[PDB]
């Protein structure tokens, strides 16, 4: 596990999320958080009746592929990822359980360089050394709590470093899989 | 260890707006004035600090003149100064600081200003789309202290040192030229790599 | 009352002078900071963490500048990639989180630690030759004089990532070169070839001075 | 003599130095001051202080601004009177001490106190809905769902005088709504109109900061 | 506020004045010192070295300035040379690093030592007087007269350097003069014509005053 900034989240199940399907042309995907699961579920229904909200989060990424493909992923969290458009729509600002696709995934629609991203809670996805990646953040913001419907904490950063390769014959699409369980969810202000 | 703290890498006061008089003029307080600046404090997400600020006013040629000189700071929500006669000039609520143009530069130290507790410098949300609202220091006016119209042409330079710097959250720095003030993008067509390049 | 001359110097205005000055609010009182995760303190811990270098960066069309973060090894003594261990210089260590902090200082010293990542498929194997020279030495004229010096054999069917230390550095400069000391060996349904990325760092004794815009 | 030198900001007047200047009368004595009662240190406790929040500021008749101190209940699940848990704003909070107060300042944070008196004829009964709204939520449609939410029912055959308590409050904002929880019952002979007071105050954690005029 | 008054002589610039001044560079620190071998703190210990005294000033031909180090001696009761014990003042102790830093100083006092080599064959012997006459006292007629007051009388065939300690400078002067005692003795096959090399230095409690450019 990687523990965002070192520090456990302080003072409640496993979603999943809809696969990815990762190919030769894909540049890259991004969830916001926690909009990515103000939508669905129980948590969802208390975020959208709730005013304030504070949460950790432990997200999970796992990839099946077998031992005849090659590729890497980086997997980060950028707290207030926010985007820089070539103002950016509202799906393209806060897209819910089925992510948005960069365009742009060298400076990642934020103007920002992609090398540079290891100075984030990170891991990295090798396909011929492991197929999971765990990261455990905690809550970044400078209020105690937060709108959960106007504003994302952190944006989840999937990226393709290196290109997906496979031989004519296997299968050319590998399933992403992301796992995330809210963890020490406190909520607020019943409207 | 001691050159690379935070401190030392946001000391050394830089010019951040230059005011021209030739009879009053406001500038709402933005490091990204700056021009070098903006790159540097976007290497964090978060930051709280206060600032010293400096008023270096001379004439178009540099030659200093005998004329008096109000720089007042309305502290955020007050309202700003509409015309050189209005009533928000003698509220005291607004501090103001008289200085003629012999006596060396005013030197007045703001605050933490933000309700928050730390300015942040990207927005991931709406309040319009990337508006921090909450990141408003304040806003600086000057006027030649008087009711008729002054002798001389001025100019008002603004020096701010920040102080008791603190960092959180690190990100990537950026690469792009910017474009806008307030909102992050960047020329799609016109993307360029990050250094030089090389033929092998 | 108490005699006192001024002494030169007086009236002036030193951009750099870190004297005190007086508050325009007295009274206020700014809200009280609270824990938010992820404090720095000094940059050299924004030194010290892995980043990307573009050992390739050869190409600068604008729909390929992905291809930049690695280089391809795919199918016997022949070079694959060389570079300079020059942080704060023009090259491809602008694009590390070091080589971007270096062009705000004057002067740096220390050692680096460049790793690579191996990302072919988990059947691939095969001996790849990654050898430092000390500055002033010129690029070696093959693998046989590569090996003489300071270098590591890294096989990827093993270990899929491995590490060299460059020894020190300060602002003639080292070189890196990768030779192919086997060639690229691969099975039935494999693809064939491949990429290593280069992730570059600082370690625990890199200083900067005379910090500069 | 002793070398010192002008720093930057000298010979400037800042109006919020509170520097110690020089006494036009050095030989003065001002009369000893005597201890006259109800002295008061901090406007929190004038802060704290109920006072008349006129909900009912719908007329501006000269002759009849007075009936905006109470609004009307008299003769099932209707709405009597709705405002906003908003000091500082415009609105019914003008009237209050503390909403006067939230005028020179620009920040102000806390939990506010606002009780209601019956002022109807002893015999009278009946019983009505006070509910509260968090911050954000829109005003209920109907005594169904203002009941779901925070509320007090308030009889005022049993008790003339109810305490409401804001939980929070911050410079959206939050509603406070009367229902008509049963009709107005009267005996006869009993006046068939009644008048509620709203008196609405601050609690002991409300704070302000940034003080203007 | 504290009451103080400029007393005469503020905003002067003194260029002797060494108050201290603000740092262009608060965050800058220089590279530590090391230690590097033969470090001077006292220019005294430059003035007590001894250094070649050019007592042959006599030619200036660019092809021969290098004849002005020593005098010869060749072949009873004659002088070989003369020169005066005055360190500062214009004539032979120019040569000498006493003599140079004697230039940048007013006023010096204290005890010379001036030593002489003799530069013959092993073989070669004879005497040879050096006399010092205090200050006042005139060159001496003959080596009669030069005999009675201070001197040394110097043989080379047994010991090759002699020392003459001048007692006593300050800023007249004293003589110093070198008589043939005897002649000069040589075996056949060794050379007819010697040198003599003048070393001059300062003793332990030289001293100098008033730096002066």
């Amino acid at each position: 596990i990687i523990v965002g900034y070192g520090e456990w989240p302080s003072y409640n199940r496993f979603y999943t999320l809809d696969t990815k399907l990762w190919e030769k042309s894909s540049k890259g995907w991004y969830w916001k958080f926690p909009d990515v699961l103000t939508e669905t579920g129980v948590f969802g229904q208390n975020a959208q009746f709730h005013y304030l909200y504070r949460s950790g989060f432990c997200i999970h990424v796992q990839c099946n592929a077998s031992k005849f493909h090659q590729g890497a992923l980086l997997v980060a969290v950028l707290p207030e990822y926010v985007i820089g458009t070539v103002h950016p729509p509202y799906k393209q600002t806060q897209p819910g359980a089925d992510g948005f696709e960069l365009q742009h995934p060298y400076v990642l629609d934020a103007g920002i360089p992609i090398s540079q991203l290891t100075v984030c809670p990170h891991q990295w996805i090798n396909l011929r050394t492991n197929n999971c990646a765990t990261i455990i953040v905690p809550y970044i913001n400078a209020l105690p709590f937060d709108s959960a419907l106007n504003h994302c904490n952190f944006g989840l950063l999937v990226v393709p470093i290196s290109p997906l390769d496979y031989d004519q014959g296997a299968t050319p699409v590998i399933p992403i899989t992301i796992t995330l369980a809210p963890m020490c969810s406190e909520f607020a202000g019943l409207r | 260890t001691a050159e690379t703290t935070l401190d030392s890498f946001f000391s050394r006061a830089g010019l951040v707006g230059e005011i021209d008089l030739p009879g009053y003029a406001n500038w709402d307080i933005d490091i990204t004035g700056y021009a070098q600046m903006r790159r540097k404090v976007e290497l964090f997400t978060y930051m709280r600090f206060d600032a010293e600020f400096t008023f270096v006013a001379c004439t178009p040629t540099g030659e200093v003149v005998p004329q008096l000189l109000q720089y007042m700071f309305v502290p955020p929500g007050a309202p700003k100064p509409d015309s050189r006669e209005s009533l928000a000039w003698q509220t005291a609520t607004n501090p103001s600081v008289f200085v003629k143009l012999s006596d060396p530069p005013a030197q007045v130290s703001v605050p933490f200003m933000s309700p928050a507790s730390a300015y942040q410098w990207f927005y991931d949300g709406y309040p319009e789309y990337g508006a921090m609202p909450n990141n408003m220091m304040g806003t600086f006016s000057v006027r030649t202290v008087g009711t008729s119209k002054s002798k001389y042409p001025l100019v008002v330079r603004i020096y701010m040192r920040m102080k008791h710097v603190r960092a959180w959250i690190p990100r990537p720095m950026r690469n792009q030229n910017y474009l806008f003030k307030a909102n992050p993008n960047y020329a799609g067509n016109s993307i360029k790599p990050t250094g030089a390049s090389r033929t092998a | 009352g108490f005699p006192t001359e001024l002494k030169p110097g007086t009236n002036q205005f030193l951009t750099t002078d870190d004297g005190v000055s007086a508050p325009i609010l007295p009274n206020f009182h700014p809200t009280p900071c609270i824990h938010i995760p992820g404090e720095v303190r000094n940059l050299l811990e924004l030194c010290q963490v892995e980043t990307i270098l573009e050992v390739n960066n050869v190409p600068t069309n604008a729909t390929s500048l992905m291809e930049r973060l690695r280089f391809p090894v795919s199918a016997k003594g022949e070079l694959c990639a060389v570079f300079r261990a020059d942080p704060g210089r023009n090259g491809p260590w602008q694009s590390t989180l070091l080589g971007q902090l270096c062009g705000y200082y004057t002067q740096w010293s220390g050692s680096l630690e460049v790793t690579f990542m191996f990302t072919g498929s988990f059947m691939a194997t095969g001996k790849m030759l990654i050898a430092y020279t000390p500055p002033g030495g010129p690029l070696p004229k093959d693998r046989a004089t590569a090996m003489l010096g300071t270098h590591v054999i890294w096989d990827f069917g093993l270990q899929s990532s491995v590490t060299l230390v460059i020894p020190w550095i300060s602002n003639t400069t080292g070189l890196v070169s990768i030779w192919y000391q086997t060639n690229y060996v691969v099975p039935i349904g494999a693809p064939n070839t491949a990429y290593i990325i280069a992730l570059a760092a600082a370690q625990k004794n890199f200083t900067m001075k005379l910090c500069k815009d």
